């Protein structure tokens, strides 16, 4: 659990620099799934319709 | 699952959009918003409808509460540390926008002097005198801050925008003569010599302020106090100086400036060096002292706690009833403090 | 969230308040349900924590560079921390009383200890960073003390006094019948009737005047030739003469004060010098 | 895999617990087809593009910061997916230029 | 351990930790100081069970004449007593020296503050045998 958490706060400082705008419990969902393999291009596809879609829905 | 139930027992998020959001309520005058929207969208050919941030009525005056002592927002843009505006978006549902931007850009300005006057607290011996007298307001303002704080926890609410807003107006009104007093007191740093001048001219700047306020006070009072605070602790050290240059005879500067140009010779052929800075005649007072201090330090042969029983004594018995007016009279018993000290010091100079 | 917080701040980390050894203790940025703005006021009590364990490190790695003053001044660090842990737990009491509270009133209720630990700070880094030690523990400390801020002035009088109080060990056993105890060369009377003893500068309060310092070296100089002797001839004794008691009793009362002043200091060196200064003179006749 | 797509999914729109079926239906799909990207591996190419893209929204401070972020990272643990993770980030990348449209008229067309 | 525990007496620098050790330093005295008035008012040195030298001396019946040339030290492990409460710069020396004349005449606040208290009573007795 130590090492774990470890990278995330570093992971996390770069996120909030960099301007992802994603929550942080969102982006550990997305670094597990890379460690069990997925595609980059792909993810970033699905976080994106899934993010337009809780904007217009909320309004 | 957790995440619902944070949800419910905590107001629905308005930094991020991903809480369902109200802007209801049964009264008639209260969903104004919704009515005025509607009237611009059908009379105006062109209407741009904004996107606005839904707020969560009357919590407005909570980040007012924060905005005004404590700490930078996050939830509204500033531009910079010195510049506080209140982010075009914002709705509460009982107003219109525009006529919401309009109290909330009055404590915005008023939160732009409190978050300016923060970022000089640094946590050379007049300035760190000036500054824990600043900061010793800050502590007891966030008091009254702290009390509307409990106020809208309590169950049912009460306040809403403006209805502890003329409450909270002899504060506002004492960070606003504080605005006058610190443009006038830190305004000397691309003035040439950052030495002396600086810590004079900013204890002159206070003591030209109590003037101002105090011979035109008896209706706020109130700014009278708060100007006399910020004097009392900054003419501290400057005091203190002079009471260690009589009991021991020489005294304490920094080694990076002077904060009066109180020097000594070392070798002996005149006794002191004198440099003229900005009270008048109190530096008299230095000169003669000085002179008849450094031969009895060679040659043996043959204040601030008075000020503040002086103080207190009229005080008992800023404005007085013991003396009229009003402040110049408190500071005439400081020259007989000095005084009964510095005639029996002269005394010992003929005695050698 | 409110009492929880009062655990991060007596130095033990969570993994929502998370220690890291750069930027110190912080919380951890956007965290589910926590306001733009209490993450920021968060984050200002959050840096009296940080310098809460660099603090309490620096007890430890020194109790139980090498001093004996370093370690006097640890228990003069120990001291500015009291009433901070009774700050902590006057909190304590008020959020098991109940559970609705706003941060802002330990915002309120902790700046004190937010302009005494920033001018703390600068004292220990720099006690590690000259690598200095011993008697010019004493110098370190009272020159800041000379220093702004009326909190920071009373509050590193009260750092002077442990310090000084080993300072006063030296003094009361170098004035005993000789003999100094630092381990380590600790004071400014150098180490040396076998050898003659003399003064150092290297290590020598700039409050205590050159002058000063041999007027205490020539009254312990004139017991360390009985030293030398034999110890029942002595001047002073512990039984033989009354004259170290009433020395002591002197010693006792300018030591235990939390400021030191020099004009009471060098009336009683009159009084330990001419009331053995006749014991000399009394030698050399039948010597 | 399953639960933490769909955890993705339910966590984002902040909101449906079974509701937001449909749009998990469609995250398998995506997921479910394959790619070829552009730079494959190697830490880097990917430290470099980031780089380009903080000067570029004038954020000169944070492109020298995340440097030493980027060798600190590495040292809290090293995996053979870390690129994976910075050529995430890059892409879902948010500019601060611009209105991003109005949502509150624009779900209606 | 009795002379590495006065090393740690003069080490009273937070002084909350001295008074605890000086409740040790005083209890672990008791039995040394049976040692020492053992071995003047009777010229014997006596020790069977513990260790701060194990020896009772070489008896001599073929000697008198201070009855001892050999049995070495009467504490040989630093080969002088040291260290200890108890000035013994010369006092260790000066029981030694009354441990002999017994046999001559019989058979054939500050570590440093009660280190001195002690001192002159201990001179003063080896003068009075």
């Amino acid at each position: 659990m130590s090492a774990v958490r470890e990278t995330m706060d570093v992971l996390l400082e770069i996120s909030r620099l960099l301007n992802t705008g994603l929550d942080m419990e969102t982006l550990s969902i997305c670094v597990r799934l890379c460690e069990q393999g997925i595609n980059p291009e792909a993810l970033s596809s699905v976080i994106k319709e899934l993010r337009r879609a809780s904007d217009t829905l909320k309004a | 699952d957790a995440r619902s139930w944070l949800e419910q027992h905590i107001v629905h998020q308005y930094w991020t959009s991903r809480a369902p959001r109200f802007s209801h309520s049964s009264h008639l005058h209260s969903n104004l918003s919704a009515i005025w929207d509607q009237h611009l969208y059908t009379t105006d050919p062109l209407y741009t409808p904004d996107d606005k941030t839904i707020v969560t009525e009357t919590q407005v005056i909570r980040e007012t509460l924060w905005l005004l002592s404590g700490v930078k927002k996050l939830l509204i843009f500033q531009l910079n540390d010195g510049k506080v505006n209140v982010r075009n978006d914002i709705i509460v549902t009982h107003m219109t926008q525009n006529c919401l931007r309009s109290v909330l850009e009055q404590i915005a300005a008023y939160g732009q002097v409190v978050f300016r006057l923060q970022k000089f607290i640094d946590e050379f011996r007049t300035y760190q005198a000036f500054m824990w007298a600043l900061y010793k307001y800050f502590i007891s303002f966030k008091e009254e801050l702290t009390e509307i704080e409990k106020c809208i926890i309590n169950k049912d609410e009460t306040v809403t925008l403006a209805i502890v807003l003329d409450k909270l107006a002899p504060r506002l009104a004492q960070l606003k003569v504080l605005h006058r007093v610190f443009s006038t007191g830190i305004a000397e740093v691309p003035p040439d010599t950052r030495n002396v001048v600086r810590a004079s001219h900013l204890l002159n700047t206070l003591y030209k302020a109590i003037l101002d306020y105090d011979n035109v006070g008896e209706a706020s009072e109130q700014t009278v106090s708060l100007l006399f605070c910020l004097w009392v602790e900054t003419v501290r050290p400057y005091l203190e100086i002079v009471d260690e240059w009589i009991v021991h005879g020489n005294l304490f500067d920094p080694a990076k400036e002077f904060i009066i140009q109180r020097n000594k010779d070392v070798p002996f052929n005149h006794r002191d060096f004198w440099y003229a800075t900005y009270l008048k005649p109190v530096l008299k007072q230095i000169i003669m002292a000085g002179k008849s201090m450094q031969l009895l330090k060679n040659l043996k042969c043959r204040l601030y706690t008075l000020f503040l029983e002086s103080v207190q004594s009229r005080l008992q018995h800023s404005e007085s009833v013991t003396c009229q007016s009003f402040e110049l009279t408190l500071r005439s018993c400081l020259y007989p403090h000095i005084g009964k000290q510095y005639l029996e010091c002269c005394g010992n100079l003929m005695y050698t | 969230m409110i009492h929880e917080l009062l655990l991060a701040l007596s130095g033990y980390p969570g993994s929502i308040f998370t220690w890291n050894k750069r930027t110190g203790l912080q919380v951890s940025q956007d965290i589910p349900f926590l306001h733009p703005g209490e993450t920021s006021v968060l984050n200002r009590l959050c840096k009296l924590g940080t310098d809460y364990i660099r603090f309490t490190e620096f007890i430890e790695q020194y109790t139980g560079l090498h001093g004996i003053y370093l370690r006097a001044f640890c228990r003069g660090l120990d001291s500015i921390l009291q009433p901070y842990r009774q700050a902590l737990l006057d909190l304590e009491q008020e959020f098991l009383a109940d559970p609705h509270l706003s941060i802002s009133h330990i915002n309120y209720s902790l700046d004190q200890f937010h302009l005494l630990f920033p001018s703390i700070m600068v004292v220990v880094e720099q006690i590690k960073s000259q690598k200095i030690h011993g008697c010019q523990i004493l110098e370190t400390v009272y020159k800041h003390s000379c220093g702004g801020l009326p909190p920071v002035r009373s509050a590193l009088e009260k750092t002077l006094a442990v310090c000084h109080g080993v300072m006063y060990k030296q003094l009361s056993a170098w004035m005993l019948h000789g003999l100094l105890l630092d381990q380590y060369e600790e004071f400014f009377v150098r180490q040396g009737s076998l050898k003659q003893f003399s003064l150092r500068a290297e290590m020598l309060p700039s409050y205590i005047p050159v002058r000063v310092a041999e007027k205490i070296l020539f009254v312990g100089e004139s017991v360390q030739m009985f030293e030398n002797q034999n110890v029942n001839m002595s001047r002073t004794g512990s039984i033989l003469k009354n004259q170290e008691d009433t020395f002591a009793a002197e010693l006792h009362r300018l030591k235990q004060q939390p400021l030191f002043s020099l004009v009471d200091f060098e009336s009683v060196l009159d009084r330990i010098r001419s009331t053995v200064a006749e014991h000399l003179w009394k030698l050399m006749v039948e010597e | 895999p399953n639960v933490l797509l769909q955890n993705l999914c339910c966590r984002i729109l902040g909101k449906g617990e079974a509701d937001v079926a449909q749009q998990f239906q469609y995250a398998v799909r995506v997921i479910g087809s394959n790619f070829a990207p552009t730079v494959e591996r190697d830490e880097f190419l990917v430290t470099e593009k980031i780089k380009k893209e903080f000067v570029r929204q004038r954020r000169e401070a944070d492109g020298a910061l995340f440097s030493e972020l980027h060798r600190k990272l590495q040292s809290q643990g090293v995996l053979k997916n870390r690129w994976s993770i910075l050529y995430l980030l890059l892409s879902l990348s948010e500019d601060p230029r611009k209105q991003p449209n109005k949502t509150s008229s624009f779900a209606a067309l | 351990l009795l002379s590495y525990l006065y090393k740690e007496a003069l080490e009273n620098s937070s002084n909350e930790n001295y008074p605890v050790l000086l409740s040790l330093l005083k209890t672990s005295c008791e039995p040394y100081t049976r040692f020492i008035y053992d071995w003047v008012y009777s010229g014997v040195f006596r020790d069977v069970c513990g260790e701060f030298m194990i020896q009772v001396n070489e008896d001599y019946l073929g000697f008198r004449d201070k009855r001892y040339w050999t049995h070495g030290y009467v504490l040989i492990s630093k080969e002088v007593e040291d260290c200890v409460p108890v000035f013994l710069k010369h006092v260790a020396n000066e029981i030694y020296i009354c441990g002999k004349t017994i046999n001559l005449l019989k058979l054939c606040s500050l570590p440093v503050l009660m280190k001195y208290s002690v001192t002159a009573p201990m001179v003063s007795h080896v003068y009075l045998v």
